[PDB]
RNA sequence: GGUGACCACGGGUGACGGGGAAUCAGGGUUCGAUUCCGGAGAGGGAGCCUGAGAAACGGCUACCACAUCCAAGGAAGGCAGCAGGCGCGCAAAUUACCCACUCCCGACCCGGGGAGGUAGUGACGAAAAAUAACAAUACAGGACUCUUUCGAGGCCCUGUAAUUGGAAUGAGUCCACUUUAAAUCCUUUAACGAGGAUCCAUUGGAGGGCAAGUCUGGUGCCAGCAGCCGCGGUAAUUCCAGCUCCAA
């Protein structure tokens, strides 16, 4: 990005780290809320859930790969009972769990697209 | 209160190298019966040749056994019992053959769970245990 | 019966406390906008810097009028002036405990030459430092924890055998120049 | 040749050897090191003299390439020069032949001389058989 | 002997066996110290998340 | 008679002494067998000849203890010298070359020197410092962000990180030169020599101290971990595995 930029052309003088919510930690799922709106937030009082074309989608992902609820649980790290509730429909989407599923899975269920004949390219591109 | 002149360096050197022996530490440093005591004679490792493979359970609110051994010493042959700290390695040890058992790690005094012990086995015959454990290097059979 | 030196001894401190937060943020900020290898560096230089101030603050301790005090004090500060840490117009001892590691490390030659412009990318001024395609006054330096004096911050320039002072350009060059007159005609 | 130089310094005359002193210097920038032979042949064309009372040695480069320096050795005669001047040299660039065996079987032949005691013949003869 | 000895590495035995796939080969020196530095300290995520990881799964 | 609580005497010392080494607010505490100096010894005692200088030991004699050959009649030993063996042990290198240097010794330019020097072994240890950079490609993915989708950057994540994509290279074969007693190495220096540039960095951790996992799958007070607190009987942040982060 540009900044970048600058700040290497500003090679004699200023410049600022300042560091990141990062730079240690490990938390092993990601909430995909900004949980500040969601404390300052009163009116609004819905959850979208996720929809059930998804859960066909990762139902024919997981057959054609012929992978067991628990086989993929195994791959993606994560609980066999939260891949029954994503192909379900509940699912409460987290947007990281959907991205490992995805990268896991051939088709992007990822994005706004529902599905990608191969995601984001085979050998990425 | 403490003796205060100043003629008198005598007096506070003997008192305090009378007061010196009153620590653990230092006694058992300075005495030579802690050095006789000791079975490895001083010595960090030790050699010694492998007798009984002995299981010793843990303390109380532990529960469990933990797979030790008895080992004879080659020098000053007398036997200790020496801890192997690994998932299989007491499978990977036999009967009857050399290992250089080292020290627990806390100077001679029984470590964790374990009651008694203060040897822990590393070195058997020539290739280390932890290259066997991991499969870095195998059994010479 | 051997005519040997054994004259050696640690280039650098290893830190007392492990493990604090601060410290190693500091050290990551330094060694990361500083484009070093490994904290190595970072202890052997703030090392340096401790011996300086060692020495300076048995100087202060020492009385004004020493004739040793006097001439320690002028020699400190001559050096330091030669290095380019020290501006000609702070003569002072005080001084010196004021001072910081960071410049120290900007008279490293690898710093150096990034300043001057001559290898952007400070990481890629020290590749190329690694290089051996830069020339010192007289001669081809490879050390990126090189010091500059202040004589010789004007006589740095490329070497005439790298693709960037004379000629005789590289090995990828000769070989993909080659495989295209191989390759056309 | 077409871009490689000599210079020398701290260079001082003598006569009780025979010979002038000096360390000498040479720029060879985009070579490899200077074999010894026509440095003695550009010092003997600068120097006036023949090119064979010349010995060098002792010749390493500066990094990074380029100047390389060492120590040249200049005498008036190799007649004085043969009479003061180390062997090895003149082993180098042949003149003084150097063939012996090695210091073990020399050893071993001095213990052997040494076990007969007196007679020339066997202690020869210590040499004829025991060889 | 009480003979209870026959559970050593026991779980050993047991687990499954999984290995290590392939994985591109990490850089190492200045090099492994450059971008986790790049990673954590120049970097401004625009969510909340009360200073969560760089590994971040929060 | 002499000494002695101002510690005599006696005993131990895993005691050769000192210069110094490690630690470092100061103060002190430990270590100095070891290249410099002094002393002592040359298996354990003991006595000698010559010699200026020896109670000498790569000198002699006796004893003890080992221990070689022996036609059994005698003869010859001293590696706490260089290596190098055995033994001993956690623990310690090559039975290599050279007098060229340092100096020594001798009748002496001219000989000798396992002194010593060179090389070999050598993660004892210390210094320096490889394991990738540059630029653009850009393109996607985000609660992204700034107008309310459209556009951009004041951002993050991985991925073509890919023809990138050609530039510079060392690690290694490897010209000679150099070096050297002769070699060896380093330094020069051609010819080669890198895109998973697969020419591959590991060792320990990831509950607290203490940096890092309310991951998953196994195991189920079991195995085991654990310097210490403690963890582990079905849902283990502490074991065993994969992934990922931390540490040097
Ligand atoms: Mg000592
Ligand atoms: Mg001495
Ligand atoms: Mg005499
Ligand atoms: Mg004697
Ligand atoms: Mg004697
Ligand atoms: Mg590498
Ligand atoms: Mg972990």
């Amino acid at each position: 990005q540009a900044i970048l930029a600058a700040r290497r052309a500003a090679a004699g003088e200023d410049v600022e780290t300042s560091k990141k919510w990062a730079a240690g930690q490990n938390k092993q799922h990601s909430i995909t809320k900004n949980t500040a709106k969601l404390d300052r937030e009163t009116e609004e009082l819905h959850h979208d859930r996720v929809t059930l074309e998804v859960g066909k989608v990762i139902q024919q992902g997981r057959q054609s790969k012929g992978l067991t609820q628990k086989d993929l649980a195994t791959k993606i790290n994560e609980k066999p009972q939260v891949i029954a509730d994503y192909e379900s429909g509940r699912a409460i989407p987290n947007n990281q769990v959907l991205g490992k599923i995805e990268r896991a899975i051939g088709l992007k269920l990822r994005g706004k697209d529902i599905g990608k004949p191969i995601e984001k390219g085979p050998r990425a591109k | 209160g403490k003796c205060r002149g100043l003629r008198t360096a005598r007096k506070l050197r003997s008192h305090r190298r009378d007061q010196k022996w009153h620590d653990k530490q230092y006694k058992k440093a300075h005495l030579g019966t802690a050095l006789k005591a000791n079975p490895f004679g001083g010595a960090s490792h030790a050699k010694g040749i492998v007798l009984e493979k002995v299981g010793v359970e843990a303390k109380q609110p532990n529960s469990a056994i933990r797979k030790c051994v008895r080992v004879q010493l080659i020098k000053n042959g007398k036997k200790i019992t020496a801890f192997v700290p690994n998932d299989g390695c007491l499978n990977f040890i036999e009967e009857n053959d050399e290992v250089l058992v080292a020290g627990f790690g806390r100077k001679g005094h029984a470590v964790g769970d374990i009651p008694g012990v203060r040897f822990k086995v590393v070195k058997v015959a020539n290739v280390s245990l932890l290259a066997l454990y991991k499969g870095k290097k195998e059994r010479p059979r | 019966p051997v005519a040997r030196s054994w004259v050696c001894r640690k280039t650098y401190v290893t830190p007392r406390r492990p493990f604090e937060k601060s410290r190693l943020d500091q050290e990551l900020k330094l060694i990361g906008e500083y484009g070093l290898r490994n904290k190595r560096e970072v202890w052997r230089v703030k090392f340096t810097l401790a011996k300086i101030r060692k020495a300076a603050r048995e100087l202060l301790t020492l009385d004004e009028k020493d004739p040793r005090r006097l001439f320690e004090g002028n020699a400190l500060l001559r050096r330091l002036v030669r290095i380019g840490v020290l501006d000609e117009g702070k003569m002072k001892l005080d001084y010196i405990l004021g001072l910081k590691i960071e410049d120290f490390l900007e008279r490293r030659l690898q710093t150096q030459v990034f300043k001057l412009g001559l290898a952007k990318s400070i990481h890629h001024a020290r590749v190329l430092i690694r290089q051996r395609h830069i020339r010192v006054r007289k001669q081809v330096v490879n050390i990126p924890s090189f010091i500059v004096r202040l004589d010789s911050q004007k006589h740095i320039d490329f070497s005439l055998r790298s693709p960037y002072g004379g000629g005789r350009p590289g090995r990828v060059k000769r070989k993909n120049a080659k495989k295209g007159q191989g390759g056309a005609g | 040749n077409d871009t490689v130089t000599i210079r020398t310094r701290k260079f001082m005359t003598n006569r009780l050897l025979q010979r002038k002193q000096m360390v000498i210097d040479v720029l060879h920038p985009g070579k490899a090191t200077v074999p010894k032979t026509e440095i003695r042949e550009k010092l003997a064309k600068m120097y006036k003299t023949t090119p064979d009372v010349i010995f060098v040695f002792g010749f390493r480069t500066h990094f990074g390439g380029g100047k390389t320096t060492g120590f040249g050795m200049i005498y008036d005669s190799l007649d004085y020069a043969k009479k003061n001047e180390p062997k090895h040299r003149l082993a180098r660039h042949g003149l003084y032949e150097k063939k012996k065996t090695s210091r073990k079987q020399r050893k071993e032949r001095k213990n052997r001389m040494k076990k007969v005691r007196g007679t020339a013949k066997a202690n020869v003869g210590a040499g004829k058989k025991p060889k | 002997v009480h003979g209870s000895l026959a559970r050593a590495g026991k779980v050993r035995g047991q687990t499954p066996k999984v290995a290590k796939q392939e994985k591109k080969k990490k850089k190492t020196g200045r090099a492994k110290r450059r971008m986790q530095y790049n990673r954590r300290f120049v970097n401004v995520v625009p969510t909340f998340g009360k200073k969560k990881g760089p590994n971040a799964n929060s």
